[PDB]
């Protein structure tokens, strides 16, 4: 259905704002809200959202607690306010996902449409992207498992409309635009090493753990494609790229012809100037 | 061919872009179009009668 | 960026003065809608 | 026994605490017996885009360099025109501080492109720092006429300027009046 | 052997499968019939290319060889990482 | 905009619900819109301000107009209302005079020291702590990065072979078009040498071109990192 | 007047619409419902009323309003499935009990079980011990029955029941052709 | 475009047939000096970005 999503800055900076009005209370656990969008375009849009309640149980995992009222007087009034935008789905701030979120969720596939599930960190340590897009629909199982709600990942941007990236760039005046050149390029030729580093080693090694380790059958029949796709590549010897290495490294010699002429261009005026004025200035001086 | 000048009725003359939805098939010169207060963007054009 | 501001000024018009007066208020023929009498800055003399 | 503290408190996110280490670090390293910390100082003075340690950047600067007089106008000439006025300003109060009771011109003759500025801050600033040199000092030795003739139009010139200008004007004209003459400053 | 010579020839098939050389053209006609094999063979001397292949079930020897190749990748993009990074975070920033 | 406009039994019902929520702070004031006409207030609006000012002393009063607001800068000022018995003293009995500088930002001739009359504004400052900074900052670095990053990387280190080369041949066509002015520019300077009659630079842009150019040789080692391993 | 909040757990399953007991008491409890909520009305209309049922899957089909207008349309549609659930209908409800607007009003909360109990004595007293720890008022009241009345569900009253006086009362209603009305009504409970 | 009377300043008429003040970009060379061109301005910083024949 929805091949990629939109997401907003202003619904994290929400969370921001939920992890602002806590007040020190020692109990700080999952939040779910309402999140709030344009079902009506195949590319969903995240505008603006509101927040609700969200109590849990220690013990018990399949306690949770909403509120059709508060959800029917909010969207109610934001629909009043403005007609361009619909409910869709929710997401809470929990790092992992729990088994109850199926009923959490299935309350908003009753009353609602299909809702799309958000997984996002209390604290943003994670390097990656923080919000994953999950969509919510019922898949047929190889293995003849039963069918349940299986949450898909669906790729998504960070993006804004227009006044949005105007105020962003005026609370930072930090971070640096594409700006094509040397240090905004290698800066990323740097640390993109450690993003690619941190990611798989925080991967490969929980993985690595609970398959040999560990047990609820989450059908590792995906992994063997995944091993697969690890084994597209059989330590090609490079023989038959050669050429293009040689195209290759032939652009580079262009870019050291291109480079040393240009250079050797803008040294005529230095290398005059640095003469004339100087000669000028030292007869004239006395 | 992304970006043309229009021509206002009032006599003022302003100039657009290209939005995503449309494509360069109806973009042609020849053809009265509609624009938008904001951004100047276009919804779809102006057929004449 | 700080002539910017005065680019946010929407432009300026151009001012014509067909007579002075001893008032030292300067009376300027414009446009239409035009004839704004206003005496002129006090950096810049009215008799030049 | 700070220096681990202050490199501690110098990472810290808040503004006004990362000025609070280099006001704390200022008379600790006085004597100039630290050439560590300037490197940080004039680091935290460029890359920083906050105004706020910048303009108290070179306080500490002029502190501890408070020693030489005539070495401080020449790194402090850089930042005569800056970027952001508030850099300008603290410049200014540096010129101020560090040229202060003694007889260096270098700051003299750079007050005249000080003296007039768009902005209002760092003509303070000059006004302020124009006050802390000639005070104590021989007409006959060095033409301050220029300057003194200057400050003395700043208040027929009142009217014609800002609010807050007339105010460090007279600000400033309060310092060479102060005591009678009699009484002065010393580092 | 997912290394080390991928490149094969018709013999083993023909030793395994207990068939002659002509209906071997036949078989790999079949196999690409079925569509589970992409395998198309550029060779001109006699020779036999492999291509993709689905694990399916399970193997016990490519699971050993897929824990060694990715701590070997992953030793080898860590170390090459670090070296750069080394002078690189010095010399530029 | 009116008095009559806000609905107080709808207002006390949804400051009750921000009440019951987790946001127990009362209103502080009430916010607008000008477009077009300036970002001044009108006889109405000051009307109703000085009914909304009744209870609460301070009134913060906030008009956005992004419409003829640039993009450059999204700066924006507070306003405030001065007493009407305040005429016969003076004007402002405001310390900390150090911050009209920063009150300065609306330098326009007109509606300033226009209606400056019976009129004020107030000086604006934000807050920022450590989790909306590394938050928003990892949040836009994202945004303007991929997500497992090395996505589009390796898509342009592969067109530099078929992009990027027509954009070079443009590039060198544009150098070529200088360089035939460059080979009259030795007579110029084999005449005159005083004086520079032309604006244009000739030195920066075919440094910037440089700088495109060098995205190959920044990118040859990403190719030889992916090769490698 | 009583500041104090009041929640009704209805029974969803077949075992209400028996023709021995009577025919469908949904609708009977419906009215004591009504009757009893008009009359919390009467007394204090500022009171909230939430509705919730015993099964399986906890859906709250109204929460807590002073307005029981839009409750009367919402006591429809009880969905009859499942059977019963206990544990989980409890931690549903008294620990949604924070949700509540008014902070001064006390914590009330009854239920109606129409099915014999699957939970062990253990979780009994367990779930007894937390409702005596957190101190909140419970009224267990038993429509329909198959095997006997009361035996382990005295001790669990006992146990869950502090504060001797003037504390909760049980209600114990047997076979009759008589409405469950004026005889949930008899305690003080009610009224 | 109008007029130029005097270095990196110049007039420039508008649609409705006012004349309009406003001095150019020093990015802007001398070649957009011309006496008769077709110009463009921003609507709303009124500068001149560059002209089209
Ligand atoms: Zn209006």
């Amino acid at each position: 259905a929805v091949q990629k999503v939109v997401v907003h800055p202003l619904v994290l900076l929400s969370v921001v704002d939920h992890f602002n009005r806590i007040g020190k209370v020692g109990n700080q656990k999952r939040v779910v809200g309402v999140l709030l969008g344009s079902w009506q375009k195949k590319v969903l849009d995240v505008s603006n959202s509101f927040a609700v309640p969200f109590d849990e149980d220690d013990k018990d995992d399949s306690v949770w607690f909403l509120d059709h009222d508060y959800l029917e007087n909010m969207y109610g009034m934001f629909k009043k306010v403005n007609a361009r935008e619909r409910i869709v789905g929710w997401y809470h701030t929990g790092p992992k996902l729990h088994k109850n979120d199926i009923a959490i969720n299935e309350l908003m596939k009753r009353y609602c449409p299909n809702s799309v599930l958000v997984i996002i960190d209390v604290k943003p340590k994670d390097l990656g992207l923080p919000t994953e897009a999950y969509i919510s629909v019922e898949e047929v199982h190889d293995d003849g498992t039963p069918t349940s709600k299986t949450f898909e990942h669906v790729t998504s941007e960070i993006g804004a409309e227009e006044a949005e990236e105007v105020g962003v760039e005026h609370l930072l005046r930090d971070i640096k635009d594409t700006t094509v050149g040397t240090l905004s390029q290698r800066i990323t030729n740097q640390v993109h090493g450690l993003k690619g580093l941190n990611s798989k080693l925080l991967d490969i090694r929980s993985y690595l753990e609970k398959v040999a380790t560990g047990k609820l059958p989450i059908n590792h029949q995906i992994i063997y494609q995944l091993q697969d796709v690890f084994n597209l590549l059989p330590d090609v010897s490079l023989q038959e790229f050669v050429k293009a290495f040689y195209l290759k490294t032939n652009d580079q010699m262009v870019v050291v012809y291109l480079a040393s002429l240009i250079r050797s261009v803008v040294a005529l005026h230095n290398l005059i100037n640095n003469k004339i004025a100087n000669r000028d200035a030292e007869k004239k001086e006395g | 061919e992304e970006k043309f000048i229009v021509k206002a009725t009032n006599g003022p003359r302003y100039v657009v872009g290209c939005r995503r939805q449309l494509d360069k098939s109806k973009l042609k010169p020849g053809t009265r179009v509609a624009l938008d207060m904001t951004t100047l963007t276009i919804m779809r054009y102006l057929p004449r009668e | 960026r700080e002539e910017l501001q005065l680019l946010q000024e929407q432009g300026s018009y151009v001012g014509e003065v067909v007579r002075a007066m001893d008032k030292k208020k300067v009376l300027v023929k414009v446009h239409p809608e035009g004839k704004f009498v206003v005496d002129v800055d006090k950096n810049i003399d009215i008799n030049d | 026994e700070a220096d681990a503290l202050i490199e501690s408190l110098c990472r810290d996110k808040d503004p006004i605490l990362r000025r609070s280490g280099m006001y704390t670090v200022a008379m600790a390293y006085c004597g100039s017996g630290n050439n560590k910390a300037i490197r940080r100082l004039l680091h935290v003075a460029v890359s920083d885009v906050n105004d706020d340690v910048r303009r108290a950047a070179v306080e500490s600067l002029g502190f501890i360099l408070f020693r030489t007089p005539e070495q401080c106008p020449s790194v402090v000439s850089l930042l005569s025109e800056s970027y952001n006025p508030h850099v300008r300003y603290g410049a200014a109060m540096a010129l101020g501080i560090c040229c202060a009771g003694t007889g260096n011109k270098e700051a003299i003759n750079l007050l005249e492109p000080m003296t007039n500025d768009p902005v209002n801050y760092v003509r303070q600033g000059a006004l302020i720092a124009s006050a802390l040199i000639m005070i104590q000092q021989t007409e006959i030795t060095c033409p301050k006429v220029n300057q003194f003739r200057q400050l003395y139009s700043k208040v027929i010139n009142d009217k014609h300027d800002d609010v807050m200008a007339k105010f460090g004007a007279i600000l400033a004209q309060g310092i060479l009046d102060a005591g009678g003459h009699n009484v002065t400053i010393s580092l | 052997r997912p290394a080390n010579h991928r490149q094969l020839t018709f013999e083993e098939i023909a030793k395994s499968a207990k068939i002659t050389v002509n209906e071997v053209e036949l078989l790999v006609m079949k196999a690409l019939s079925v569509g589970l094999v992409k395998g198309s063979i550029d060779e001109v001397d006699k020779r036999v290319h492999m291509t993709w292949v689905q694990p399916r079930v399970l193997d016990l020897q490519q699971i050993k060889g897929m824990k060694d190749r990715l701590e070997f990748w992953c030793t080898d993009v860590k170390s090459m990482e670090m070296l750069v990074e080394h002078q690189a975070h010095d010399i530029l920033t | 905009v009116s008095v009559e406009a806000v609905d107080p039994v709808f207002q006390a019902k949804m400051l009750d619900m921000l009440k019951q929520t987790g946001r127990p702070e009362m209103v502080v004031g009430w916010y607008h819109s000008h477009p077009g006409f300036g970002c001044w207030l009108s006889g109405v609006d000051i009307n109703t301000q000085q009914s909304f000012e009744a209870l609460s002393e301070r009134a913060v009063a906030v008009v956005v107009d992004p419409i003829q607001s640039v993009k450059g800068k999204v700066v924006i000022d507070a306003f405030r209302l001065i007493n009407a018995n305040m005429m016969v003293l003076g004007h402002e009995p405001r310390q900390t005079t150090s911050n009209l500088g920063h009150l300065n930002k609306p330098s326009i001739q007109a509606l300033i020291h226009g209606l400056n009359r019976h009129y004020y504004s107030i000086t604006i400052n934000y807050r920022k702590n450590e989790l909306e900074q590394k938050m928003l900052l990892n949040l836009h670095k994202k945004s303007w990065m991929e997500g497992l990053t090395l996505q589009d990387y390796s898509e342009h280190c592969k067109h530099n072979e078929s992009v990027v080369k027509e954009m070079l041949e443009l590039a060198k066509n544009y150098n070529k078009a200088v360089e035939e002015e460059d080979k009259m520019t030795p007579e110029q300077l084999a005449i005159k040498n005083v004086g520079k009659q032309d604006p244009k630079r000739h030195l920066e842009e075919h440094v910037d071109v440089l700088m495109t150019s060098n995205i190959v040789q920044c990118l040859a080692a990403m190719l030889d990192t992916v090769v490698f391993k | 007047m009583v500041l104090e909040s009041t929640m009704v757990c209805v029974d969803n399953s077949e075992y209400m619409r028996n023709g021995d007991f009577l025919p469908t008491r949904l609708q009977a409890q419906q009215d004591a419902v009504n009757i009893v909520c008009h009359s919390k009305t009467r007394s204090n209309p500022e009171n909230n009323v939430g509705l919730i049922t015993l099964a399986n899957d906890c859906e709250v089909l109204t929460t807590l309003t002073p307005d029981t207008g839009r409750i009367l349309s919402k006591l429809h549609t009880v969905q009859p499935k499942g059977k019963i659930t206990f544990c989980t209908g409890i931690r549903v409800a008294h620990l949604a009990l924070k949700h509540r607007q008014g902070k001064n009003h006390k914590m009330r909360i009854i239920a109606f079980v129409g099915s014999p109990v699957e939970d062990n004595e253990k979780d009994l007293v367990k779930l007894a011990k937390r409702l005596k720890k957190e101190k909140v008022n419970v009224d267990i009241i038993n429509f329909g029955e198959e095997e006997v009345n009361t035996e382990k569900l005295t001790a669990f009253v006992n146990t869950l029941n502090g504060k001797d006086g003037t504390g909760s009362h049980l209600v114990t209603v047997p076979p009759g052709p008589s409405l469950a009305d004026a005889l949930i009504s008899s305690p003080i409970l009610a009224g | 475009f109008l007029e130029a009377v005097d270095q990196n300043t110049a007039i420039v008429g508008s649609t409705t047939g006012s004349n309009y003040y406003v001095r150019i970009l020093s990015t802007i060379d001398r070649e957009l000096l011309k006496p008769n061109a077709s110009v463009a301005l921003h609507k709303h910083s009124n500068a001149l970005v560059d002209v089209l024949p």
